[PDB]
This record gives structure tokens, sequence and C-alpha cells, in this order.
């Protein structure tokens, strides 16, 4: 069959939460894993992280930021609509060890993505500091939810409209310069943010893991669309990750590859917008 | 006997029309042409006929041909009797007649091909299946099979919905089992749906088999990656037996410098985007695909030919870059010829050394090493030997088609399953794996092979499952 939307919540402008009926995925999903979805028969497959699960309801939760045609179209869906295809849980679960103090860094929709990982880290006994990065105050979401699974939360806005002014990396650099004990940094967000976090921590030798976000098609290892270079070796993020040692990732290659379809992505979005103008 | 040495030709669409779309190139026989071709067959005795020995499942080729000739005046009866004969050994004749490498199989063995053109067995088999489908004759025979089903109460799971799994499922259903197929992608068909393009395997032919499975009472669950969505142990608890038909779906990638430059695709990615996601219809369909003005396709098999001919249909100038010569290529001869006709350019005795990019990370050129032929290797073909001479050729896009291999990620998670060093599941003479009650077939046990072998293994495994569960 298809996959019923049980609930939709607008968390912030352009940030839409969907609770989806999928008892198989709910039963098996672990923090860090993702799904591929396809909305309808003409659609493309896109990856989205499993931000929460509810085994008692047989549901999973995904949070999709509006960035282009597929996520804008998804943003119009309501409870009782259906997602045609949902494949999961995909990827390797995040590795949850007692590390000591873990700094969890979520940028934008990455704040939803880090929630299950932060929760698992906390349940394993780690001291958890969550740095949340947003562009501006109206995009802030899930502060209380992250606080519920963290020992400390630092909210940043680029423009200083709420919390600490600056980037995620400004908050992290402040912790380092204060001499705070940090045993692991986990980063999830835009590739430019994950690269910046990795470059900040590398001179300090702080173990840093990033959840990579390359282009995906099947999501099961068949094709290499999602390939990355890690420690000089080709890996397929959907099956070998998507989490890797951030200090071994070829960030410039990843960002180059993510830009390949920009012109076609614009054409597709423009067509969808043009064909919805009359009302 | 006297021999009519020239084949009756099948009509094909013109190159100029067909390079503008993904529609089927070869239009197949009409009844009148098929009957004329059938008349060329010498009707060698079944207990000798070399075409039968060359068919991997030993279809009674002279018998089905005879059924056409003996019913010259009643095409529906002719086709019904011919299809009945074929279906004794082959579930997928509309597919295999189109895609078998017959020059290495039935037709390569046909006696008429020693002095002229072999009997066009594949096109006759295709004709029987296609005519039957167009006239509901296959449905008639299928309903006849369905009447004979006696449900036995036992449940079997199939992992993978390619030709092996689809075939195994149908045979088990006919034996009375309650069958569920689990498929990771959003549509079933395996390579038949995502790999081989519509210009030689129309999706209608695969969809017909899915309709047949619906009528047989088989359940198909898509979006199930076994090992993740459902565990293998969960299947063992719920099912009386399992058949693993997971193919060889991971790309082989050689560590060429520059292979991650933009514009370089595996053939699996390129073909999946084109065939499964209909990217050639972008932006009507949402999945994009990008080819530059000049495309290189690395390899010489069917995958390479399919990628090259697909890229040509997107408007590019396309080169096959192959490390041996024409004689050694492994693609179907008919499709090499179609590629030549359509304007694919061929460069032989070359292999990539590295891919060269521009400033923005986009492919700009390929440095190629020249090769020379040496002694025959294990396959009996002269091996390629590098000469040390290299040169640089400009390209905007490259498609890597150097083979596929099984997914070790899935395989390692299957508790207790023995797999060889090439990723092939080890099976006994009954296609049973190291886990009792778990069987395997197709590319999962052979590495990349053929549709007909996957079909044959699915039927053999169904019989073995029945024996195992009946004892
Ligand atoms: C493992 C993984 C988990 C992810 N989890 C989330 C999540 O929880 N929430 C969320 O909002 N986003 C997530 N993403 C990113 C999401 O996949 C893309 O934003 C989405 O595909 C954009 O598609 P679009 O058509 O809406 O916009 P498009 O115009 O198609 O793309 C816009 C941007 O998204 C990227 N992108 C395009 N196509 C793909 C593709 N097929 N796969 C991945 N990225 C692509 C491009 O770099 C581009 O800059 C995840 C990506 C990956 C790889
Ligand atoms: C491009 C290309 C062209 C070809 N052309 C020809 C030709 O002209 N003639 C010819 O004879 N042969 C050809 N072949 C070879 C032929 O397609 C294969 O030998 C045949 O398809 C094998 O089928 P299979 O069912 O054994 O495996 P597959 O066809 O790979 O079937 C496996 C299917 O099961 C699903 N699956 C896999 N793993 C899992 C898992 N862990 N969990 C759940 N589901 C899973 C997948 O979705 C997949 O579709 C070609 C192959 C390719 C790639
Ligand atoms: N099973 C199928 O459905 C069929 C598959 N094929 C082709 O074969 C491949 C899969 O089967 P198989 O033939 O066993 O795959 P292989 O592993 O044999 O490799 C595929 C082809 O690519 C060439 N190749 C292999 N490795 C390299 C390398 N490192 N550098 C350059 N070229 C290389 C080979 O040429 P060579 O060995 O001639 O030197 C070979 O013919 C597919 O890519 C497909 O294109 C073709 C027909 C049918
Ligand atoms: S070998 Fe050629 S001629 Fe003899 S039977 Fe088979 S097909 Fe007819
Ligand atoms: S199946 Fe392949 S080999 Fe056997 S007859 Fe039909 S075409 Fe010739
Ligand atoms: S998306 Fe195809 S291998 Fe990862
Ligand atoms: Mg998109």
């Amino acid at each position: 069959m298809m996959f019923k939307i049980l609930r939709k919540e607008r968390l912030a402008p352009g940030i839409n939460l969907f609770e989806i009926e999928s008892p198989r995925i709910a039963k098996h999903a672990k923090p860090g894993q993702f799904v591929m979805i396809r909305l309808h028969e003409k659609g493309e497959r896109i990856p989205l992280t499993i931000a929460d699960v509810d085994i008692s309801k047989g549901s999973i939760t995904i949070v999709a930021q509006e960035v282009g045609k597929t996520t804008r179209e998804l943003g119009t869906y309501e409870a009782g609509d259906y997602i045609l295809d949902v494949l999961g849980p995909l990827g390797k679960p995040s590795h949850i060890d007692y590390f000591g103090t873990v700094v969890m860094i979520g940028g934008g929709v990455g704040v939803a993505e880090i929630y299950p990982v932060a929760k698992a880290m906390k349940e394993k006994g780690n001291y958890v500091i969550s740095i949340l990065g947003f562009r501006t105050k109206d995009l802030v979401f899930w502060e209380d939810k992250l606080r519920s699974v963290s020992d400390e939360v630092i909210v940043t806005t680029n423009d200083g409209s709420y919390g600490m002014k600056g980037f995620t990396t400004h908050a992290l650099q402040k912790l380092i310069e204060e001499g705070r004990k940090i045993d692991l940094v986990h980063a999830v967000g835009p590739a430019i943010m994950m690269k910046a976090v990795a470059e900040l921590t590398k001179p300090y030798g702080i173990k840093t893991v990033a959840s990579l976000n390359p282009i995906m098609v099947d999501g099961t290892g068949m094709c290499g669309a999602c390939r990355v270079t890690v420690g000089g070796e080709v890996k397929f993020a959907c099956v070998d990750g998507p989490e890797f040692d951030a200090h071994l990732v070829d960030w410039d290659q990843l960002m180059n590859r993510l830009a390949y379809y920009r012109d076609l992505e614009k054409i597709s979005l423009e067509k969808w917008e043009r064909e919805r103008r009359m009302v | 006997p006297r021999l009519i040495k020239d084949r009756v030709p099948t009509p094909e669409r013109s190159v100029g029309e067909r390079v503008r779309d993904f529609g089927e190139v070869n239009l197949g026989y009409s009844w009148e042409l098929a009957l004329r071709e059938a008349e060329r067959c010498l009707q060698c005795p079944v207990e000798y006929a070399p075409c039968i020995k060359g068919c991997p499942v030993h279809i009674n080729i002279p018998g089905f041909i005879k059924a056409l000739r003996e019913n010259r005046d009643n095409p529906s009866k002719a086709v019904r009797e011919a299809l009945r004969i074929i279906w004794r050994d082959n579930t997928l004749p509309a597919i295999t007649g189109r895609v078998c490498p017959q020059e290495e199989q039935c037709e390569g063995a046909c006696v008429v091909g020693k002095v002229g053109d072999p009997i066009n067995i594949g096109k006759l088999e295709r004709f029987v299946a296609d005519y039957a489908r167009e006239h509901g004759i296959d449905d008639e025979l299928l309903l006849e099979e369905i009447k004979g089903i006696k449900r036995n109460g036992k449940k079997v799971a199939i992992i993978g919905a390619g030709p092996a799994g689809l075939t195994c499922a149908a045979d088990l259903a006919k034996m009375g089992y309650e069958v569920t197929i689990y498929e990771a992608l959003h549509q079933p068909g395996g390579v038949l749906i995502y790999g081989i393009p519509e210009f030689r395997l129309p999706k209608e032919i695969v969809k017909k088999e899915l309709e047949n499975l619906r009528r047989l009472g088989v359940k198909i669950e898509t979006n199930v990656l076994v090992g993740k969505t459902i565990t293998f142990e969960e299947l063992r608890e719920e099912y009386d037996a399992i058949f693993i038909g997971t193919g060889a779906g991971t790309p082989r990638i050689y560590p060429w410098p520059g292979v991650n430059l933009n514009g370089i695709y595996s053939a699996n990615e390129f073909l999946t985007r084109i065939n499964l996601m209909k990217a050639y219809k972008f932006p009507e369909y949402d999945t994009p695909i990008k080819v530059g003005k000049r495309v290189a396709v690395i390899g010489g098999g069917n995958t390479a030919m399919d990628a090259a001919r697909s890229a040509l249909r997107l408007g590019a100038e396309v080169w096959i870059l192959y490390r041996r010569t024409r004689k050694e290529m492994t693609a179907r001869e008919e499709e090499i010829k179609h590629a030549e006709e359509e304007g694919v350019k061929f460069m032989f005795l070359v292999t990539p050394k590295r891919f060269i990019g521009d400033e923005n990370g986009n492919l700009k050129a390929i440095e190629l090493e020249k090769m020379k032929l040496g002694e025959p290797d294990e396959s009996g073909r002269r091996r390629p030997i590098p000469t040390g001479e290299t040169f640089i050729m400009e390209f905007d896009t490259a498609i890597i088609a150097i083979g596929q291999t099984p997914n070790k990620t899935f395989l390692e998670t299957v508790p207790g399953l023995k797999v060889d060093e090439w990723g092939r599941i080890v099976v006994d003479e009954n296609l049973m794996t190291s886990i009792p009650g778990v069987f395997a077939g197709g590319d999962a046990i052979r590495g990349e092979a053929t549709v007909i072998l996957a079909m044959g293994d699915g039927r053999k495994a169904a019989k073995a499952i029945h024996q195992y569960l009946s004892k």
C-alpha cells in the first residue's frame, strides 16, 4: 500500500513535521537512520532523517525543510494524505558509546535530526551539550525538546535576534577557548556548517562525526550517487554511513557534488510555481 | 534436407524516429512472417536438437515451432499450443525472446546457422508470447493453471522481485503455497524495471507478469529492504521457507583518480534515473538527469550498450570506450548493431587511467591508456595488455559500466548464510543455502548472468522448496 500521514505540525516557517504510519520502520529504526520517500508516481526519491519514533502508535516522524520542489510539495500535504513510498530504516545507526562530554550540533532542520542521537547519548550516561543553529528568531524550534535530552543547550541566531549571536561554530569555539572538556562533537546540518565545524575542531584533535547529506537515489547501495571520499577511499554514504569521521571527509568534493543539478532543480521548482499561479 | 538460408527479417523502427524516444526498436514478427520463419526449421528430433541443448532451460524449440506450422490457418490455436509448450520450461518468453544472447545459446547451436542464418528462435518465442498477450491467450492458459491450485497452508517468503524471485513465486503459488515477495525498491522487476531500457524491454511486458502474480494470489510488498525493514530472523519465524533472489546490484568501481568528479555516473545510477525514475521525461517527472555534449561509456557489455543508447537519446554525442576489440565485446550482438546504427561511436583497445576535472569539480577529459591484444584468457578471448602509451580525450559526462556484484552489506547481516569471496551465496544441488529451509538463485548465486538462468533457478528452487517442505 502507501504510508498514511497521521499528523502534520509546522515547527517554524518552511520546517514541517510529519508523523507517518509505518510499524515496520518504527520497530527497527535507531538514531541516525533515515528514510527515502517518494510522494507520488511522478516524484523523485529524497532522503529524510528519522527524527522520532512511536512504537505504540506504529509511527515514525520526519521533519522536512522547504528547499526545492519536492520538499515544497511535501509541505502542502495534510494529515490523511499519503506518502506513496517510504523505505527505511536506512543507513548505519549512530554509534552510541559512553564518550564523556558530547557536543551535539544541529543546524536548521539538523536540530530535529540530532534529537534522537542526543537522547541516546544522554541515556548512555554522556554529559550532553546541544548547540542549536538558526538563521533568525522565527526559525527557532525544538529548544525545549532538545533541552529535555541535554544537560546544556546553547541557541544561536546568525543575526542575534534570539540567544547567542553568531554561528554554531562561534558557540563551539567559545567552549573550546573556555577549556571545557569535550570528548566528541557530532554535527548535522548544511554541508557548509558541517565543514566549518570539522575545520574548527581539527587543530584541537577533538573527535568529530558528521552525518553527511549527499545526493541519494535508491539509498540501498546500488548506484554510488551518494559517494564521498573518506580518508582517501570512496564510500557510499547510504550504506557505509551516513555518519563518518568529519576530519577524513573531502568536504569540497561533497559540496561540489551537491551543486551538480542546481539549474535543473530551479527549472523544476519554477514549473511547479508557474502551474499554481491561477487561483 | 534442403535449407532456406536467409532469415525472415523482423521490421524495426527507423533510426531517425527511434533516437527521439525510448520506445521499442524492434517491432517483432507478424503472424505471416513468423509462420514463414517457422517453416525454415528442419524439425530436428527432440532427443538431438542442438538448439534445445543450447537453451539453458531446454525449451522444446522444434515442438513449439511445429505447433505454429500445424495450425497455419488458426493463429490463436497455434499460439496457444506453442505457448503451452514454452511454458513447460520458461515463465518469461516475452522477455527472454527479446534479451537472451541467442548467438551464445539456442541460435548459436542451430544447424541452419552453420550455412546461413539460424532459425530466429528468440523472435519466434517473443512472437508467441506477444501475440498471446495481445489476444488474452496467455490469460486463458494461466486461468487453466489457477483452477488446478490446491492450497497447502504453508507460507514462503521471496526476497527480491527480479526474474528469479518473480518466477519462483509464481511456481510456488501454482503448487499451493501462500507466497509473499519482499522488494526494496518502490516497484518490482529488478533489472527488468530499472536496468534494461524500454527501447528493448517495454515495461508492459514486466507489468503483465505482476498482473499474473496478482491473479495467482501472490502478495508483493515494496519498500522492504530485508535486513533493515524486516530482519531475516523475523522472516524465518513467520515463513516455512525462504528464497533469496537479491541479484548482483552493487556497481564495481575501479579506483581511478577523479572518479568522483561531477558528470561521472555508475551505469546503475544513470539507468535507474532513466528507466525507473523516467528522468528522460524531466520535468514532467521530478528526477533530473544531466548529460553534457560528449559522453563516454566505459565497458563493452549490455549495461554499457544500454547506457550509451540512453545517453544518445538525451542528445549527446556518445562514445563506447572498451579495452578489447569488437570481437570480444559481451553485449548482445543485435544491440551492438543497434547502437552502431543509432550513431554510438566506438573506441577499442583503451582503458581509463584517470578522469580530469575543471576548476568547479566537473569532468573535462579522460586520460586513456592504449592496449594491445595478447593470449586468450579464461573466457577464451584475447586479453588486453597496456602498451604504456596514453592520450587525453575531452568528455563532459562519463558512465562506468564495468560490471556489478552482490551487496555484501545485506549478505553479512544474514545470520548463518555462507557466501563466497565474490559475494555469491553458496548453494547445494537443490539450491539450498547453508541455512536449512533457505534457498537462493539467480545473480545472487551466479554473479551477473542472464534473465533465462535467473528464471530457471527460480523454477528449480520452487521445486526444491516443495520437496523440502513435503518431506
Ligand atoms: C541521509 C540524508 C538525510 C537527510 N535528512 C533530512 C532531514 O531530516 N530534513 C531535511 O529537511 N532534509 C534532509 N536531507 C536533505 C534532503 O534530502 C534534501 O534537502 C532534499 O532532497 C531536497 O530536495 P528538493 O526537491 O526539495 O530540493 P532540490 O532542489 O531537489 O535540492 C535542493 C538542495 O538539496 C540537495 N539535494 C537535491 N537532491 C537531493 C537528493 N536526491 N538527496 C539528497 N540531497 C539532495 C542539493 O544539494 C540542493 O542544494 C537529508 C539528506 C540526506 C542525504
Ligand atoms: C543493464 C543490464 C542489462 C542487461 N541485459 C541483459 C540481456 O540483454 N540479456 C540477458 O540475458 N541478461 C541481461 N542482464 C542480466 C540480467 O538482468 C540479470 O542476470 C537478471 O536480472 C538477474 O535477476 P535476479 O532476480 O537473479 O537478480 P536481480 O535482477 O538483481 O533482482 C533482485 C531484485 O530484488 C530486490 N532486492 C535486492 N536485494 C534485496 C534485499 N536485500 N532486500 C529486499 N529486496 C532486494 C531488488 O529491488 C532487485 O530489483 C542485464 C543486466 C543489466 C544490469
Ligand atoms: N549479466 C548481464 O545481464 C550482462 C552483462 N553485461 C555486461 O557485463 C557487466 C556485468 O557482468 P560481467 O560481464 O560479469 O561484468 P565484468 O566484471 O566482467 O565487467 C564488465 C565489463 O567491463 C570490463 N571491465 C571489467 N573490469 C574493468 C576495469 N577494471 N577497467 C576497465 N574495464 C573493465 C570488462 O571487459 P572485458 O572483460 O571484455 O575485458 C567486462 O566485459 C555489466 O556492466 C554489463 O555491461 C553484458 C551482457 C549481459
Ligand atoms: S536446430 Fe535449428 S533447425 Fe534443428 S530444430 Fe532447433 S531450430 Fe529447427
Ligand atoms: S530462452 Fe533464451 S535460449 Fe531458450 S530459447 Fe528462448 S531465447 Fe533461445
Ligand atoms: S543512493 Fe544509490 S548507492 Fe547510495
Ligand atoms: Mg529535488
